[PDB]
Parts: C-alpha cells; structure tokens; sequence
C-alpha cells in the first residue's frame, strides 16, 4: 500500500468530483447492519457441485461451470424437479 | 527504465496542472460575502436545504469557472432539485435562457418533468416523448430561438 | 390415469381474506401441457396382479371387485 | 387419490437446500419479532422456488420479476406500503428502478450476491432511503466452500477499493473551505 | 434575441400554463391513487 499514489488520485478528481455521503449530511436516519451468514450444502448439492466441478477439467467454459455452479448454489431444483411417482 | 521515467513525469504534469485548477477552484470558493455568494433565484419558487444551497454555489462556481463536474450525492439527496435551481439561478442572473438538454432515463422522464413543473414553472419544457410521427410534430419547428428552453429525452 | 389432484387455491388470491379455510399454491411455472420420460421398475407379479384384481379402469366395477 | 399418485412433499424443497434452512429459520425468527423483509436474488427461477417455499410455510408475499406493468409496479408498492399482512417482497436487484419507496419494511435478505455492490447498495436504498423510521438490517447468504465465496470476496474488494478512491478522498466542499 | 424583459413577461404566461398542467395532473394522479385503493362490491 502507497498512500502516495491514493492521495494522487483525490488530488486529481479533487477539481471535478462532489460527494456526499447521507451518513454525514442527513444526521437524522436510522443505522443500517450488515450480517454475512454461512450454510452447508445439502446431499443433493454437494454431489451436483462435485459432478460439475470434476467435469470442469478435461468442454464447458469457465463462465459456464461458473454459472451452473450458481445455479447449484442457489437450488437443485433449478435443473430438475422431483419426480411425481405414479403406477406404470 | 525509461518507460518509467516518463510515465512519472507525464503523471506529475498531469498533477500539476489539476492542482493549478484545484487552487483557482479554491480561491473561488473562498470568496466572502453560511457565507453562500450565490442568492436564491426568484424564480425557484421553493426552499432548498443547506447542502442543496452549497451545491447549487458550487453548481455556479464551475460555470464561471467553465469547467465540467460530476455531482455525486447519494441517492435520494436532491440531485433533481439542484440542477433546477442551477438552471434557474443561470437563466435568471446569467441570462442563461437558452436551451438546455436533459438526459434521464425513460421512468424518470416524467418524474423529472413533474419536478421541473412543479419548481420551476417559467421554464418551457419540452419532453421527447412518443412515436416517430409525434416526435416530428413536436419537432415542428423548433429551429426558432425562444421556443423551448428544457428538453426531456431518453 | 386420468388422476386429477387439487393442490390448492391459487397464490395469487390469499389476500382477499383473512380466514379461508385454504392452502394456497404458487402458480405453476412451466407448460400447461409436458410430456416426461421416466423409468417404471416393476416386476411380473405386478403385471399379474394388475391384470388379475385391475383397478385401473377407475369404473364402478373395479371399486366393486 | 392417495393410492392412485403421489406428490413429493413441499418439505423436501427446504430440505435439498440449506440456504432454505437457513432463510426460514431467520424468517420465523423476523416474523416473531414483527419485522418486514425484502429477499432479492438474481434469478427468476429462484424467485419461483421462493414462491414455492414461502407459500409452504405460509408467509404472505408480494413479487416483482420487473415483468409487470409500470403502474402495476406503482400499484404494489402502495399496496405493500399500506397492507401490513404481507410479509416480505421478493425482488429482482435489477428491476424496479428509482421510483419505488418502500420504506415500510426494515430488513432486506440478499439470497445471492451481485458482483456488482452497486447493485446490492442500490437494493439497500430501496428500503434503507430517507424517511424510513427504523433501524435496517442486511442479511447476506453464502455457501461454505464454493463460488458464493469468491463472489462475496470480489463484492468485497471493490467495496474497499471504491472506499479508498472515492471515500478516501474528502471531496467535499469543506476540504475548500479548511 | 430577447431582452430580459421580454423573457419575464413570457416567463409570467408560461407560468400561468405550467401550473394550470401541474393542478390538472395532480388532481388526476390523486383520483387514480385513491381509485387503485378503493375495493367496492354490490349488495
Ligand atoms: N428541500 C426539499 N423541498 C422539496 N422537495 C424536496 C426537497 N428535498 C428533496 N425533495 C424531494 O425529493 C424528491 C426525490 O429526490 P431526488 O431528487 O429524486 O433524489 P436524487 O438525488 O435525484 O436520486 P434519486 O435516484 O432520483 S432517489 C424530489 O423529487 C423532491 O421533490
């Protein structure tokens, strides 16, 4: 870290850049918090996950496993609901 | 090595010339008469706040100054209002009439043209809404001087 | 099968009261109409016992037997 | 019927995710102590899985994938500003634009992170603008050991370097002044 | 071309138009505020 280069910088923008920010200007508002929260991953997912990242080194693209393994991440029913079972 | 060299020279004269604007940018600013040089226009038809009324100062400071600035308040501060008081404050005193373009995003269009009516109404505003043929028609001669002063377009 | 399941009084309406006496559901969000492949494991009994005591004719007469 | 077709129960929706563990455990929890939330995430399909599973556990909800009308957009938020019933709104972060005010609500849930914070600061402002009377809080859900990781760090390091460019720098009319 | 003078007294006639335009869509957009509120039936 060079704080040198970084005030270099303010002192560039400094002639054309206005900012303000509502902490300081609008005294009178509610606090805001931020939480970061972990969760495991289930059965389901973890053997999606796996499978896409072991097909991930051998067609698919980078962006593709990256959005696959989103999908994962967000349900595994994004890529096939369970099945309704009823008599053959 | 060189490469070195020279980028770092051509970055101090960059610096050097910002700050040369920097300091006539300041010695503008701290001209006396809370000590606000620019009054409110008669024509603004409303209250600003504090910080509306130094970013309007400063909204001054930069056009007698002719220089471009970005206004960067958070969402929600009065960015609108602002550059209304700043057209009014210019077409009043500077004589400032001439027309003026806004571009805003085509949700905001109308919210911007109510704000623009509802502070400002000596203002004649135009809004660039509808299909090609109404477009036209609203095109219709607009080459006259005085015929609209604020434009509204996506 | 002709099986017709009720899942429940569409989402969209859960609001016009406050007691309904109801399960609501989202609405569905694919076709109205799909086909699915699937695999059936069974086994001959179960072909025999079906064509033995059917009860896929959904008439009077299988309910009977 | 029971003996003639057999439907996957809605529990097992909760029960191949843990996020959806998780997002119920801190939605019950949210409802005992009164609150309102706004759960945004980046993808429709997920907004119809939450649909699924807020319907499941009953919770009332509004949704806006951006696909409604203008005015029907106007409409819903006054409807969520003044009906106290419904409990949360799901969202798309990309959608709505500037013209929506809910500020009736006082918690916002980010199922996914946007690689763009501007996004996710934008979302926050949705409910977190001025006259809004209650403290707000962000909940953000990540999966241990995968791509949601590396997203919340690239979130997170252009949050720090737009702090050191931009909120490094006074930039402000006092700098002129002093 | 115009001088300032002139400028005031269109300024005076656009104002008047203005706020004519403004009262008419503030009255509109309340009634249609207060119509999507209201919820009504028959007996
Ligand atoms: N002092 C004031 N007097 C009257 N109205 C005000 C005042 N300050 C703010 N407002 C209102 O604040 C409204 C919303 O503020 P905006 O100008 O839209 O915020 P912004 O900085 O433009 O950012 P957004 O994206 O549009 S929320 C304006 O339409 C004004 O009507």
């Amino acid at each position: 870290y060079n704080e040198g280069l970084v005030k270099r910088l303010h002192k560039v923008l400094r002639p054309f850049l206005l900012r303000r920010v509502k902490v300081d200007v609008e005294k009178q508002m509610p606090k805001k918090y931020e939480h970061v929260i972990r969760c495991r991953l289930s059965k389901r997912q973890r053997c999606l996950y796996d499978d896409f990242m072991a097909q991930t080194t051998t067609f698919m693209s980078v962006i593709n496993i990256l959005m696959q393994l989103r999908k994962v991440c967000n349900h595994p029913n994004l890529f096939d609901p369970r099945p309704v079972t009823s008599p053959f | 090595e060189k490469r070195k060299k020279a980028l770092d020279l051509h970055l101090d004269f960059i610096v050097g010339q910002t700050e040369k604007y920097s300091d006539l940018l300041s010695q503008s600013l701290n001209q006396p008469l809370t000590q606000v040089k620019t009054p409110i226009p008669l024509l603004l038809r409303g209250q600003l706040r504090e910080y509306q009324h130094i970013g309007l100062d400063w909204l001054v400071t930069m056009y007698e100054k002719k220089l471009n600035g970005i206004l960067a308040d958070e969402m929600g501060l009065g960015k609108t209002i602002q550059t209304i008081s700043l057209l009014a404050h210019l077409a009043c005193e500077k004589g400032n009439w001439g027309p003026h373009l806004i571009i805003v995003p085509t949700s905001v269009m109308l919210n911007w043209e109510m704000e623009l009516k509802r502070w400002c109404p000596s203002f004649k505003i135009l809004t660039y809404y509808g299909a090609q043929k109404e477009r036209k028609l609203k095109r219709q001669g607009w080459t006259k001087p005085n015929a609209f002063h604020v434009c509204i377009t996506s | 099968s002709g099986a017709v399941k009720r899942q429940g009084r569409c989402d969209t309406y859960a609001t016009e009261f406050d007691l309904e006496a109801e399960e609501y559901v989202p609405l569905p969000k694919g076709d109205v109409h799909k086909k699915k492949e699937i695999i059936q494991d069974v086994t001959l009994h179960d072909l025999d016992v079906a064509n033995a005591r059917p009860q896929g004719g959904q008439d009077i007469l299988s309910m009977m037997g | 019927c029971n003996m003639r077709t057999q439907f996957p129960d809605l529990r097992l929706i909760q029960y191949d995710c843990g996020k959806l563990q998780t997002l119920a455990v801190l939605l019950r929890q949210l409802k005992a102590e009164g609150h309102r939330v706004l759960i945004f995430t980046q993808m429709t399909r997920m907004l119809d899985v939450l649909e699924q599973f807020l319907t499941y556990h009953g919770h009332l909800y509004l949704r806006l994938d951006g696909s409604t009308r203008v005015e029907q957009r106007q409409a819903l938020m006054e409807r969520f500003n003044a009906d106290k019933r419904i409990f949360c709104f799901i969202l798309s972060t990309r959608s709505g634009g500037v013209g929506v005010n809910l500020t009736g609500a006082d918690t916002v849930v980010f199922y996914d992170s946007d690689w763009n914070p501007t996004m996710d600061a934008q979302a926050q402002d949705r409910c977190h603008r001025i006259g809004q009377t209650r403290d707000v809080h962000i909940y953000r859900l990540i999966s241990e050991r995968t791509v949601e990781e590396n997203i919340l760090k690239k979130a997170n390091q252009k949050r720090m370097l737009g702090d050191m460019a931009i909120e490094g720098g006074n930039f402000t009319t006092a700098y002129f002044k002093q | 071309p115009l001088t300032q003078e002139e400028l005031l007294r269109e300024a005076k006639i656009t104002e008047e138009l203005n706020l004519r335009s403004l009262e008419t869509y503030e009255r509109l957009e309340a009634d249609k505020k207060k119509q999507v509120h209201k919820k009504r039936k028959c007996p």
